[PDB]
């Protein structure tokens, strides 16, 4: 009936002030002078343009689970949509820096929004090959008492939508999908008006004029169409880029365009003519998404959003003086002088983790950003420990090699640039690890055994009410930062529900945690029942150079966690016999395929290093 | 690591498996994908067919590698 | 008495041994490859020379360690030779004179049947089997064979050169071709392709349970009406497959599940194309999950007399291909049936031994037939054709498919 | 394995066996389905006659193979 729950969370600081990967998409509101930010680490940023403050950052508002696709500012700028991988369009507030109300009747990635200034009305299409226009006054009036909206859709896509653009007068509405055809409805009454064809491949990029009468289409096979709505029927063809096409602009008159995409270039390009290009600026990755500065005309300036964490503003000022340079280069042989070298503008990024390593105890990763530093974290502590800088990955995994084994008890997933655990039923209890190997020394020295990823369920819900125990909270043994974010999202679908850990000790958040994390996370951190303990069957045979006639095979069994030591004692104890510790080191020898195993070392270390076989471990001794 | 498989109508799924999983893993695997019990179905790579009880390291698979997926028709 | 009126074809059959109808069609269809009885022949004689020179050897040598696992894999070429010398000198005895044939003309292959039951341990009993299965061992074994045979010459060695290695690679150059895995993030556009072999291009079989329309009203109803063919079945193999939704391709160029557009390029072509039809189906449901929905696909696709891979080859292809042999399976079932194959005799022409080592059968050149066990009747070429429709038999459902390089 | 049985009356049975089962199962379960004794059960098989104390791959008996069942009555 219901699907698979995965509890994930995220490590990282209290404030990422710069961008951790690309940016999706950018939005400015002119009336503050303020730019946003759709990054790909699932944050979304509110920038200062005003070029003299020193640090451009104001605030920050994360509540996506995922990349940012596409954001709206609405409502002259006082409440955002955004558009999510994670299967949500939610409603900001642009003016303050929070979320209102999450949307998430769409079933896959949605991938667009499109804007109806006029109407107020907003749609996001999605990968789910749905389209679902809302209204902005409806839908920021969402509270406890009336938060169900009637999911005004359209039917008629066959294919995931990746693009969606509505006139300012809300009266067209255009979609662009991998099934390479432009399909129109009639937004006002949801009727089909008509189905565009003429691009042979994806479509990211959809434009309209005011009067809804013209379109501009991005498609990623590297072309540009001009769709004139009253014919039904493209007028021109701008083969202006080498590679794809993922983001356009036009000025208000409807007369230039912008273009950008895979090949880190941008173009200018005079839709009546289009003999005349200016490139902009040659970026340094390819580019998502731009925002041109429309508070003149012509535009003083184009933000600029990359696969990179650097968001660059690009000077427009003398592409009048450009184009009467009169340098029209009939040979394609003269390359064409960009007319920025640098950004006037240019906003900090920071690095993304781009590989991941998970050391063999299973409680450390190694993971290695885009500057090629790498950094070591503590999954169980949620923590980073040490920032070794720019050393060889390689030379230092070796460095760190371990001889002992844990069971695999997570996954780690750098979607958003930053580091997340996803926890599932399935795995995440087969981890069990001793207190001394852990790192965590009782005062009596006692070594109880802790499953790892029930211990660190039990402190990302330690504000939990319900998991006070009559006062103990948590597990006891560590704390999880409070910033840390905690995901309780589905299995390759939708999420459920976010929080920071410290949001718990809240009422609507401890009331929506209840019904929103499923019944295995209960099972240890409210029940505290104990998970399951994994047992090992063995062969215990004498040795052919110890000279003993063959006895019995005794198919033996205990726990992994027992160690090596136990073993040869109880052999030493009841078949040769027939302080301890160490004549046992002394007399008795215990090998597997005849090697000396190590008294220190565990049963399931064993069958992951020595034994090597998909038979059951054989010990002899 | 992820492998795709082809299935019996044509189209492929994904499974996210390992280098060190046996193919009555995958099998349980497709199994669980598609409703083809473990025993029927027959994998091949490379052209050729994958032994049970043998693991995915000795087959040389590794990320992006397509098991296509066929039934036994007995006679 | 005169029913059949004692009429049997120079062609030898093969007297079944009680439930070897699939591996008696396997060996029927093999026996007409162009070139695998030449090869067959070249690894004999290599194998001869070897077990000789060993057996000489062998007292001068000390500590001699025979591995069996060798010795069956040269045991069973052995075997596979042994069987084609005896099927050719009956072939050769009852052209000569076939009055002591009057009843069925065939040989019993009891020595490749023992070879492979104790080479696999399946075998054993008089169970049923695939034949696709039965083929893939014989030719899988045929390789190891081969190439253990040229790391042992490459050992001891360290106009046309090219006889003395037609038959080192045997498998390789007649079945074995070439693929690329192509797939294209539709986030980055980057395209991240695979290079991986194959022997037989296992072509899905369709029955009108999926891909059905929720509407067909509303929405677009659909393209066109068409019988499945056999171009189709292809391209629904190896054309552009957009993975989305419950199964996303992981693009490491971006760390996500991105929509992704796999397509399969036929790079390296082998000198026989097999084509797998897939006519069993999982029939949608699984049946309450009743054991799985095991199925069959009665109604056949249209498949024609010529391939062509340029559609989906890197290169262009200038080069087509040529059906001459066909498995069909006349059961109603997957667990049980009669295998029947369907051969057609030609390349007369190069159908001679190997050098290592016409007219009179031109009666038959170009005509199909149909080897039902130890019983072969001739089938012409239309009706055979009319029977492969699917508007004509819903029972001998074609099984294989092999296409050689013309 | 499918095996028809047929008798003197044109009547075709088909019964699921395996070849190493013996004759004598064979006949065996031939009455379990028929209700026909085995000792009034003759089986040729290309003009030989089954014995019981052999199975059916001995006197190669294959798939799908018209096998005469003659009925012998005890008296008359
Ligand atoms: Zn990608």
């Amino acid at each position: 009936g219901r699907r698979k729950v995965q509890v994930s969370y995220v490590i990282r600081d209290e404030v990422e002030k710069y961008n951790r990967n690309g940016v999706n998409a950018l939005q400015l509101d002119p009336a503050l002078n303020r730019l946003f930010t759709a990054g790909r680490d699932s944050i979304i940023r509110i920038w200062s343009v005003n070029q003299h403050k020193q640090d451009p950052y104001i605030a920050s508002m994360e509540h996506h689970t995922d990349w940012v696709n596409d954001i709206v500012l609405c409502c002259n700028g006082k409440t955002l949509i955004s558009a999510s991988s994670d299967t949500t369009v939610k409603v900001w507030n642009a003016h303050k820096g929070f979320c209102m109300s999450t949307l998430r009747t769409h079933k896959d990635y949605v991938k667009a929004l499109a804007y109806a200034k006029d109407k107020e009305l907003v749609a996001s299409a999605g990968l789910d090959r749905q389209i679902f226009l809302w209204d902005v006054n409806t839908l920021t009036a969402l509270t406890a008492s009336n938060n169900t909206v009637t999911t005004s859709s359209l039917s008629g896509n066959k294919d995931s939508i990746y693009s969606l653009a509505m006139n300012q007068l809300g009266t067209i509405i255009v979609s662009g999908s991998t099934e390479k055809v432009l399909r129109v409805w009639d937004p006002r009454t949801c009727a089909k008006l008509m189905k565009l064809k003429g691009h042979t491949d994806n479509v990211k990029a959809l434009l309209l004029n005011r009067d809804g009468t013209q379109c501009l289409s991005g498609s990623s096979d590297g072309t540009i169409r001009l769709w004139s709505l009253g014919q039904q029927r493209c007028i021109a063809t701008y083969r202006v880029h080498d590679e794809g096409v993922w983001a356009l602009q036009v000025n208000d008159a409807f007369t230039h365009v912008y273009s950008g995409g895979r090949d880190r270039k941008i173009y200018c390009t005079d839709l009546r003519n289009p003999d005349i290009r200016v490139l902009i600026c040659e970026e340094k990755a390819p580019v998502l998404k731009m925002e041109l500065d429309r508070s003149a005309d012509p535009p003083p300036a184009i933000w600029v959003a990359t696969t990179k964490s650097t968001v660059n503003k690009w000077t427009l000022k003398g592409i009048h003086n450009f184009r009467a340079s009169g340098d029209y280069d009939n040979d394609c042989t003269n390359p064409i002088t960009p007319l920025c070298t640098q950004p006037d503008q240019v906003i900090k990024g920071g690095a993304s983790i781009i590989q991941c390593h998970i050391l063999n105890d299973k409680r450390h990763i190694l993971t290695k950003d885009t500057n090629n530093n790498v950094a070591y974290w503590d999954v169980l502590k949620a923590c980073k420990v040490e920032d070794l800088g720019k050393v060889d990955f390689e030379d230092e995994i070796k460095k760190r090699f371990k001889m002992v084994y844990v069971p695999n008890w997570f996954s780690v997933d750098l979607k958003t640039g930053m580091l997340t655990i996803t926890l599932d039923e399935s795995d995440c209890f087969a981890a069990w690890v001793s207190a001394k190997d852990a790192g965590f020394s009782s005062p009596d020295g006692s070594d109880p055994k802790l499953n790892l990823g029930g211990l660190l369920l039990q402190a990302l819900l330690e504000y939990w009410p319900r998991t006070h125990v009559n006062v103990q909270k948590g597990n006891g043994y560590f704390q999880v930062p409070p910033h840390t974010p905690v995901i309780f999202g589905e299995a390759g679908g939708r999420t459920l529900f976010r929080l920071l850990c410290r949001d718990s000790g809240g009422e609507t958040e401890s009331m929506l945690l209840n019904e929103t994390v499923p019944q295995w996370v209960i099972d240890i951190t409210v029940d505290k029942n104990m998970p399951k303990f994994n047992k090992i069957p063995f062969y215990l045979q004498p040795h052919a150079s110890s000279g003993a006639k063959t006895l019995k095979k005794d198919r033996l069994s205990a726990s992994d966690m027992l160690q090596v030591r136990k073993v040869m004692e109880h052999v030493y104890e009841k078949i040769i016999n027939l302080d301890i510790a160490v004549l046992a080191e002394e007399k008795i020898e215990l090998l597997c395929q005849d090697q000396v195993l190590d008294p220190n070392m565990d049963l399931r270390t064993v069958k992951h290093f020595i034994w090597k076989s998909g038979g059951d471990l054989t010990l002899h001794y | 690591m992820q492998i795709f498989v082809k299935t019996l109508t044509g189209k492929t799924i994904t499974l996210e498996v390992e280098p060190s999983d046996t193919i009555e893993n995958v099998k349980a695997k497709i199994q669980d994908k598609e409703g083809i019990p473990p025993d029927q179905q027959r994998l091949i790579f490379a052209g050729k067919q994958l032994e049970d009880g043998r693991t995915l390291s000795d087959y040389n698979i590794q990320k992006e590698s397509t098991l296509h997926l066929v039934l036994r028709l007995r006679g | 008495n005169c029913e059949k009126r004692e009429n049997l074809l120079p062609f030898v059959g093969l007297n079944n041994l009680g439930n070897t109808c699939y591996l008696n069609s396997i060996l029927q269809v093999l026996y007409f490859c162009p070139g695998f009885k030449s090869g067959v022949k070249h690894l004999f004689n290599i194998i001869s020379r070897k077990k000789e020179a060993l057996k000489d050897e062998a007292n001068q040598k000390d500590k001699g360690n025979c591995k069996e696992d060798s010795l069956a894999s040269y045991e069973l070429i052995c075997s596979l030779q042994s069987l084609i010398i005896s099927v050719e000198q009956l072939q050769a005895s009852f052209l000569l004179n076939p009055e002591k044939y009057t009843d069925e003309l065939a040989t019993q292959p009891r020595r490749l049947l023992n070879t492979l039951r104790e080479l696999n341990p399946m075998y054993e009993g008089y169970l049923q089997h695939d034949a696709q299965e039965v083929l893939q061992c014989i030719l899988g074994n045929i390789q190891e064979t081969c190439q253990l045979l040229k790391k042992e010459e490459v050992k001891n060695v360290a106009i046309n050169k090219g006889e003395e290695q037609i038959g080192f690679e045997l498998v390789e150059k007649l079945f074995q071709g070439q693929l690329v895995l192509r797939t294209r993030c539709l986030e980055c556009e980057s395209l991240t392709e695979r290079r991986e072999d194959f022997q037989d291009i296992s072509v899905p079989v369709q029955e009108d349970e999926l891909s059905k329309v929720e509407e067909s009203s509303e929405i677009s109803p659909e393209p066109k009406t068409e019988m499945k063919t056999l171009r189709w079945a292809i391209s629904q193999f190896a054309s552009v497959e957009r993975i989305v939704g419950e199964d996303k391709y992981f693009c490491e160029n971006c760390h996500h599940y991105t929509e992704a557009e796999r397509s399969l390029l036929f790079d390296k072509m082998p000198e026989v194309i097999t084509i797998h039809l897939k006519c069993f189906a999982a029939s949608g449901l699984e049946f309450d999950c009743y054991g799985g929905g095991l199925s069959k696909i009665n109604t056949p696709l249209l498949t024609p007399l010529k391939l062509s891979l340029e559609e989906w080859s890197t290169k262009p292809t200038n080069d087509s291909y040529g059906l001459f042999a066909v498995v069909m399976h006349s059961g109603i079932t997957i667990s049980s049936g009669h295998y029947t194959a369907s051969v057609k005799v030609t390349d007369l022409n190069s159908l001679e031994l190997d050098k290592g080592n016409v007219q009179s059968l031109k009666e038959y050149e170009g005509k199909w037939l149909l080897f039902d066990d130890s019983e072969v009747k001739v089938t012409e070429e239309k009706d055979f054709l009319n029977s492969l429709s699917p508007s004509t038999s819903p029972t001998s459902t074609p099984y294989l498919l092999f296409y050689k390089k013309l």
